[PDB]
Formats: structure tokens, C-alpha cells, sequence
RNA sequence: GCAGCUUGCUACCUCGAUGUCGGUUCUUUCCAUCCUGGCCGUGCAGCAGCGGCCAAGGGUGAGGUUGUUCGCCUAUUAAA
RNA sequence: CCUGGGGCGGGACGCCCUUGAAAAGAUAUCAAGGGCGCGCAAUGGUUGACUCAAGCGGGUCGGAAACUCGCUGAAGAGUGC
RNA sequence: UCCGCUGGUUCCUUCCGAAACAUGUCGCAGCAUGACCUGACUUGAGAUCGUCGGUGGAGUAGAGCACUGAUUGGCGAUUCCGGGGUCCCUCGCUCGCUUGUCAAACUCCAAACCCCCCGUCAUCCUAGAAAGUCGGAGUCCGGACUGCUGGGGUAAGCUUGUAGUCCGUAAGGGAGACAACCCAGCCCGUGGUUAAGGUCCCCAAGUGUCGACUAAGUGUUAAUACUAAAGGGCGUCCCAAGCCCCAGACAGCUGGAAGGUUAAGCACUUCAAAGAGUGCAGCUCACCAGUCGAGGUUUGGGGCCCCGAAAAUUGACGGGGCUCAAGUCGACCACCGAUACCACGGAGUACCGCAAGGUAAUCUCGUAGGAAGGCGUUG
RNA sequence: AUCAUUCGCGAGGAUGUAGUACGAAUGUCACUGCCAGUGUCGUAUCUUACGUUUUGAAGAACGGGCCAGGGAGUGUAUCUU
């Protein structure tokens, strides 16, 4: 499961890349979306590598992301009670485990927004002018996206 | 000044490869096409009759009718739909 | 706490071997000092420096 | 007209001489010097250029003259074989008024050379290696590019 | 390669005007130094040259033609 | 009228092809190569029969210049410009 | 009078928001038509700005000589068409084998982008897809940055194109100032954290950490119209490889350059140790012996610095100043720092709902201009 | 913050203390008589006027010395929505 977070703005960005972002539902910086691992989404995330950061999120990171930055319709925070009344699992942690194990989805939750408006990264990040392999933050973090997601908790 | 003729800038659009120059395969000229079938426009430069523009070279046309030997194609040129008359020698079916 | 470092690096348009004897507190610090010294003496980043081994001596 | 004018490569290749008019030919006379028969020279070195530059035919002729004279005075007339690999194929045209109808007349030819492309190849004996190398050094001083010598044959024969 | 001190190229500023050449007057500036000061080389005997380096404190004038700039010519002058 | 100010020069003032033009399309300059303002009752249509350019070989002053026979020959010819 | 030419054209808010381009024009300071913007209406279910796979178009970069043309030698024959001192024989073209270069009007080859169509995912869509009809225009002086070695040009803050994004019409934060360079697209107030960039002082936060380099005040200048080259350096710091090398080299200190030749040196039988000879006929090196007693020399590839390096009012790393740095290089840590992001409260807008009200990550910038709603004077 | 453990060459990081004490704001109880505002001055940050021609205006481009009043989409006919 790619965890794609936007880290650069929409100024001086080409229309194809900006529409790629818009179909990914990433209109502003510090916005995260969780998407499956099919080749279609892999190509879409590859097209916007210079303006986002993506990786393979683990279950604990997604659990804390749902617990601290999940919003329903009307801008209402997600909690444990809504999860238990609209899913089969014991808490947000078990639902995150199910989502990582592929037998669940984020669309299982009724009314849940597909965009996680995250906080800016605590103690900054590595920079938006170099990729991950150049010492920056853009591009593919692999499993190290969870460190960046943790610092943007 | 430059010209505005129909064959303008078709040095390689309307050129045949070295080992397909000469007579073409005659089976390409009797390929019947159905209504609504998608066919590729790949112009045969040897057949000088019933040819579309070079500007439609490489466009997929939907067959909508027949006008004798040639076929009626609904071709797309940028943002407009065009009706392009082409004989079967210049068309080629799309395979799935 | 002395080390031998083997490898090659991009000395301009070419690649050159090296077995520069480097000493430090441990092996990772030896590798870091290898990268730092080559970035100093030749102005090349760590992508242009390849270390084949770090031999404890 | 200094070589800095027709030096940088920012234009496409103007070489089809059947669609142009009256190119003044190159002053470069020969392209082989020395022993043109002895293929048994063990130590062979080449002068390579390390930029993308257009060498005028007059520059090539001056470099060839200085290198050939140095090699003849160093290793004798038949103790070396020196090859100028590149022909000047590009036609250099100057806008000889103002900028109206600016496509100029051909005022000479030149050779467009890529980075690391050998200009002169010199084959010499073991003892005449240093003289050939130094003459090739003098040859590159008459060229508009930074040039470095590279050894073709007998790298172990020298060191 | 440098300078932007000649002619070009360009059309960025100015056409509800930035008074357009040359001279004169007065002040200043750069050194790529003509003389004055200090050195180095010489195919420097001396005298007098020739070439180069440092150096902008001072000096660098008077006259004939030409509207001239420039340039020529005259006699001085350390140099003009 | 266009015009690296205007004028002199030129017509990039109508039509046609190659490049420019960055492998769909489009793409400017007084950009580069240029051409056209016609010719033909056959230099047109169709059917049949053949294959051309240029070499090598044989043939008598018919020379290394003619015409003729064999071989090579997907085109190196011809198709008005 | 007329003018396509100049100047001026008077209140507020809200919604949306361009074009400086094509064709024709006695057309080039103008206009019409189309693209682009806006408002309304009809229509009734798909649309493609994006991804992945496939059926097709490639003839550009690159590459190459297989065609068209160029282009360099060598080797062996055109017994022939040709040039020269019994056509005795010289002999350049021409044809093959092996080399050396090319093309914008060359291609046996040949990408990455890209374009048409199909399937899938994705997004938009009955709160109205694509299509259609009508009302209103503005607009056809554009410019810049990043690419295309774009074309031309000696080059140009030159001129003329193309793809994207900007300024125009773009705030706020930062580069010293900066139309268009980076963050950023922005309703109001508060709190927090970050972006770009910076942390010696001017100035909030580092006289921060590790490993080296620079000795020149070099530098303290991302992009750039704002930044000097060729050439050279036994300046200094590195990597690698030949050669001599504790069976004793390199550089210094002791006996000789004695046989020879005056082949007028400077126009050997055989010895470890003496030439047809380095130097101001003795005056001097190359060379063997001894000697301190250990590295020496050559080449190649690199980093920084230096010479090359001269301009005009006194002056510009932004200034002070800075030398194991306050400079350069390879990494790292912590903090500072926006109106961005998060949160809270509030305003406006869009659509839906009978209404209460609901939704908005997928609403809030704005020139020419379209549309809507209001304030004011006189009657 | 402090303290403890551990890692890190080091600057520092991780873990726990602790999502604790705090924290915009929303209420309530004391306490106090000034506060909002107005004029001027100073300190800190930001801004080179307005309209126009302009690709680009603070321009060494054009307009205004200042103040008051006057000063620019109106009617007929016709066509269209
Ligand atoms: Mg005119
Ligand atoms: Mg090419
Ligand atoms: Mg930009
Ligand atoms: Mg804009
Ligand atoms: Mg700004
Ligand atoms: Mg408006
Ligand atoms: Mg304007
Ligand atoms: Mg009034």
C-alpha cells in the first residue's frame, strides 16, 4: 500500500502532472492518500515523484494515521466507536491490520474522507529540491515513509 | 514561400520501405470491413487512387458506410470528427 | 582501530583504485572518513566513491 | 577573422555542398605523414579533444605543419607515422547592409569534433615516444580546444 | 583574450525636445607612462640608444593652414 | 503594402515540392534549395507483346562513334517540365 | 466636418475571468471571421486532463555507409577511355581488399517523448457527460524563465519559432535591492509547526559536530542579460603505475677522466675507473671505488589556489569583518523562519434541501471583459 | 523542562517520566476604575505616490501648484435577442 504524501505546491507545475495529482486527490501540501499497489497506481505515483513522497506503509503507521487524522463527512474526527459500529474489528489498530493484510479497505468505513490532511513534519524534513536518493525527501522512501509519516503525525 | 498542396511534407509519410516497394499484397485490397469496425489508416503510396490525406496517416477510423470500392471512416483530427474516404488498400484492421 | 579501505572512484572522467590506510574508532566511522576524505581531496560526492571492503587491521 | 568566431557548436551541420554555392576549399594539404607503409609501430599515441568544437581548416593545417615539422626534426623523416583523422566537412559561412538577408556566404570549411574524439594518431618506435608526444603537445596549441594525449598501443612498452 | 576610448550590429530608454560638432574656460579621473624618479637585460666600452618591469606626485607648452576632431608643418622643449 | 526605421535593391504580394520543423498534427523570419503562369490529336484511352540504364564477350575500314547476338542487370532507365 | 491618431470617461460588493494567436483585408497603429472568456436555454449518459497493457503511425536524437552526394591513405589489377620524354616502356583516372572521416534537403538501422483506437484503473458526472442554439464582449504592440546543439547571426538585455510554466493580471516569505529566480498561489482574527533560505554581528536561530582542503582576503555570487579565457605552475593535498632501492640508489664529501688522436677535440689485445668530447693547453661533467645510511626519480588522472589579470567621481562578499573559518568539498545534528500546512472561532460564495439546514482536500488571487446584488443625488 | 536508561566518534537521537504540567478559546468567582476612541511623538516590521501610455513606471515617459463648483454612453428610425 503506497502512502503518497504531497510535499510541493501547485505553482509552476505542468498540467499533466497537476491533473495526475488531482486524480490522486492531493491538492495541497502535507496531504496523504492511501492507494493500492496495482500497476496503474504505480505509474500514476511514478509520474508525480518530484512533487510527492511515497512508500510502503506498515500497519502501525496507518493505525496512528487513522486515529489522529481521520475525518468523516462534515469534518468530524474518526474514533474507536465509529469504527466498531461500522466495521467488524476491535479498534482502529485491528482495522489497520486488516487493511495492510489486504482483506479490508479504507472504503469499508462509511463516509470516510480519502484524504488525510496531515500536520507539517515535526523537526522539518530533508528538502523538496532533492529526491530520497539524493538526500532530499521527494520520491520513494520505501518503508522509510513511515518515519516521515510519524514526524507528520 | 512554402506551398499549401495536399502532398506537402509527405516525403516519408508517403514513402514505401525498400523491401515493400513495388506491387503490394493484393489480399490487402479486398479486405471487407464491417459496420462500426475500427480500422487503421496506413496509406499505401503505390495505390495512388482513393487515398486520404497524409494528415490522417496513423489515425484509427470507425467504418460507418461504403461508397463503392472505398469505405467511409469517422476519423479524429485533433478535436474534430472527419469523414475520410479510403479504399481498402489503405486501411488495415485493428486486432484485439 | 586502524583500517584498510579498498575500492575505486571517479577521478575526473576515469576511475582509479585505492587502498588508503584509514584509522578511526570503528568500521563505520572508517567508511565515513573514507567518503569524507575523498569528497575533500577530489570534490566527488559519495555516489562517485565505491568501497569494495573495509578490512580491520 | 579569429577562430573564436567559428568555434562554438550551436548550429546544425552545413555540409551538403550541392545545395550551397562556392565553398573556398581547405588549406589542409595532407592527412598522412611519415612512413605510410610500416604498420609495425609498437607505441601509438593519439591527440584527443575534450570539448565540442569546430576546428577550422587553417587551424588543422597549422597544427599538422607544426606536428609534422617537430616529428621530422625529432624522429627523422621515416621514423614516424602521423594521421590527421578528421576532414573539415562543415562549411563556415559569414554574413559579410545589417541583419537583413543575413544568410552569409561560405568563407571556409571546418571539422566538427566531439568530446574525446581523436584528432591526430601517431605511431612511433619505443625511443621516439617522448618526441612524438611533445610534438603532439605542440600540435594541440594551435587548436581551439583543450587537448590531452592518450596512448593507443604499447601502454606497457612505456611504463 | 582584455578595453569599450573608431566604425559597425541592435532597437531596450527618451519624439507634450535630455539644445546637436570643434574651440575656449575650469575641475577631476584611469594607466595601457611621453618626460621627471627606481630597476632589469643587451648583440650595454663611455656618450647615446634599444626592449621590459615598478611608479599617476608634478609636467605635457607657443605658433602657420584648415570650422575642424584627426593629421601635417615650424621653432623651442626634460617631454612637448 | 511588406521591409531588423524609411528609401535604393528585392517580392519571401497568387500557386507547387524538399529541409527548417524538435519521428502525430501545427509552426515564423528579406530562412535555405527552387519551380510555376506552360506544352501535347498525341507526348491521350484501352488491349496485346515485350523490358530498360550501364557493363563484359562475338561480329568486316560499320574504329575505342552507329547496327546486331549472348550473359549480368528490382531499375542503377523511362514516365513532357 | 472627418480621422483607424492623442487625452479623458464620475459609486460599493459578489460570482466567473481572458487574448496579445490563425485566415482575409490598399492589410500591418484598424477591422471581420475563428480560437480563448462570460450569461442563459435545450438536450438527456456518458467524458478523458492521468496511469498500466495491447493493436497501429513513426523516420527525429543516436548510429551507420545499405542508396544519394562528399572524404583519407596503403595494397593488387583497370593490359582497354587517358597524361608524358617499333605508339619499345613512363603512367593519372577506374575497379576490388584493408584503413580514416561526414551530411540540414542521405538511410540497411533506429529510440525516449508523442498521436489515433481498444481494454483496465483513476477522476468528473442525473446537484447534469458529450453535443446544440442564442445574448455580451474583450483580443490580433506582448514579454520572460527552463528545454529543443531550435533557424539566422561574430555576438547581443539581438531577431524569429516551438513545449511547459510564469509576468501581464500575482499577494505573503527569501535571495541587498530583483515584473516574470525558490517556497507559495491569498477571505478575517488567534495559536502552533514547517516550506524556501539562514543561524559570528548588522538580524530570530550554531563562534554547531565529524573528516579534509585553501594562504590567495582567493572566496564569503543557486538560476541568471548580474560570474574572464587559452596556456603554465619542482604552490600545496591525493590516487595509480614503471624505473633504481639497506647484495647500500638519490643529493653532498675524497683518488682518476691516465691507452688514445693533431681522425688541428669547443668554424685500443684488455683494465671496476679515459670520448673522435659537457665547460671558463692545463681550468669542467657523463662515468667505476669509498662515504653518511634511506628513500629517490619519471609518467598519468584528480581537488583547491596562483601567474596569465590594465579604466577612467571614493565603494561595494549587501556592510562590518572572517584564516583547523564567519571560505571550499563529503556528510550530519539541533534550531530559526511565511497569510503555506494543522486547529479553533468568524465572513462570503457554489450547489442541494419545502424549511431548519447539509456538503466543499476536491470553494475563496486577479487586468481587458461578461453576469448578479446593493449605496447615493434630484424629481 | 528536570531526572533515569541506552545508543552515537561527536553535535545529538530513541525510550520512559508524558501525550503529563502547559496550551487559543469557552464559562464562572473574586479584584480593580479604567477602557474603546481621538491628536502628536517614539520604538520594531513592511511599503520608491496616483491615473495613463506601456511587454515592463518611483521613473531622468506623459498629466496635475492648491481648493471649490461645472465636466463625458443621450434621442429618433430600423434590425436582432
Ligand atoms: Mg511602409
Ligand atoms: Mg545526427
Ligand atoms: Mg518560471
Ligand atoms: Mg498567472
Ligand atoms: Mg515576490
Ligand atoms: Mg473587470
Ligand atoms: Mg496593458
Ligand atoms: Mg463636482
Amino acid at each position: 500500500m503506497y502512502a503518497v504524501v504531497r510535499l510541493r505546491g501547485q505553482v509552476n507545475v505542468r498540467y499533466t502532472i497537476e491533473d495526475t495529482m488531482k486524480m490522486l486527490r492531493l491538492h495541497k501540501v502535507n496531504h496523504c492518500v492511501f492507494v493500492p499497489e496495482n500497476p496503474h497506481y504505480k505509474g500514476m505515483v511514478q509520474k508525480v515523484k518530484d512533487y510527492v513522497a511515497y512508500g510502503k506503509i506498515d500497519a502501525k503507521t496507518l493505525a496512528e494515521v487513522l486515529e489522529n487524522r481521520g475525518r468523516l463527512e462534515g469534518d468530524t474526527r474518526l474514533t474507536e466507536e465509529y469504527i466498531r459500529e461500522n466495521t467488524d474489528y476491535d479498534s482502529i489498530q485491528a482495522f489497520a491490520e486488516a487493511v495492510i493484510e489486504g482483506k479490508s479497505s479504507l472504503k469499508d468505513i462509511p463516509k470516510l474522507k480519502p484524504v488525510f490532511r496531515l500536520h507539517p513534519p515535526r523537526k522539518g524534513h530533508a528538502g523538496i529540491k532533492r529526491t530520497v536518493q539524493q538526500g532530499g525527501v521527494l520520491g520513494n522512501h520505501d518503508e522509510n515513509i513511515n518515519v516521515l509519516l510519524h514526524k507528520m503525525r | 514561400t512554402n506551398s499549401h498542396g495536399e502532398k506537402r511534407c509527405t516525403r516519408y509519410k508517403l514513402q514505401k520501405t525498400v523491401r515493400e516497394r513495388g506491387i503490394s499484397p493484393v489480399s490487402r485490397a479486398i479486405q471487407e470491413f464491417e459496420e462500426g469496425q475500427m480500422v487503421h489508416i496506413d496509406i499505401d503510396p503505390s495505390v495512388q487512387k482513393g487515398m486520404p490525406n497524409p494528415k490522417f496517416q496513423g489515425s484509427t477510423g470507425k467504418v460507418i458506410g461504403q461508397r463503392g470500392r472505398s469505405y467511409v471512416l469517422e476519423v479524429r483530427s485533433g478535436n474534430a470528427m472527419k469523414e475520410v474516404f479510403s479504399l481498402p488498400q489503405h486501411l488495415k484492421p485493428q486486432k484485439y | 582501530k586502524s583500517f584498510i579501505v579498498k575500492g575505486k572512484f571517479k577521478a575526473g572522467s576515469t576511475w582509479e583504485k585505492f587502498t588508503k590506510k584509514i584509522e578511526s574508532q570503528n568500521e563505520k566511522n572508517a567508511t565515513d572518513k573514507t567518503y569524507s576524505i575523498f569528497g575533500s581531496k577530489h570534490g566527488v560526492k559519495r555516489s562517485q566513491v565505491q568501497i569494495e571492503s573495509v578490512a580491520e587491521e | 577573422k579569429p577562430g573564436s568566431m567559428y568555434r562554438n557548436v550551436r548550429q546544425r551541420s552545413f555540409t551538403r555542398r550541392k545545395y550551397m554555392g562556392g565553398v573556398p576549399g581547405s588549406q589542409v594539404i595532407h592527412y598522412d605523414m611519415g612512413d605510410k607503409a610500416n604498420t609495425s609501430f609498437p607505441v601509438k599515441i593519439s591527440l584527443i579533444v575534450e570539448e565540442k568544437c569546430q576546428i577550422r581548416h587553417t587551424a588543422l593545417e597549422a597544427a599538422r605543419i607544426t606536428a609534422n615539422r617537430h616529428l621530422v626534426a625529432d624522429t627523422g623523416k621515416m621514423g614516424f607515422y602521423m594521421k590527421l583523422r578528421v576532414y573539415p566537412h562543415e562549411v563556415i559561412r559569414e554574413n559579410k547592409s545589417g541583419m537583413r538577408r543575413a544568410f552569409g556566404k561560405n568563407v571556409g570549411t571546418a571539422a566538427r569534433v566531439k568530446p574525446m574524439q581523436k584528432i591526430f594518431t601517431v605511431a612511433v618506435e619505443k625511443q621516439n615516444f617522448k618526441a612524438a608526444k611533445e610534438a603532439l603537445w605542440h600540435a594541440g596549441q594551435k587548436l581551439p580546444t583543450p587537448c590531452r594525449i592518450v596512448v593507443d598501443e604499447g601502454a606497457e612498452l612505456v611504463q
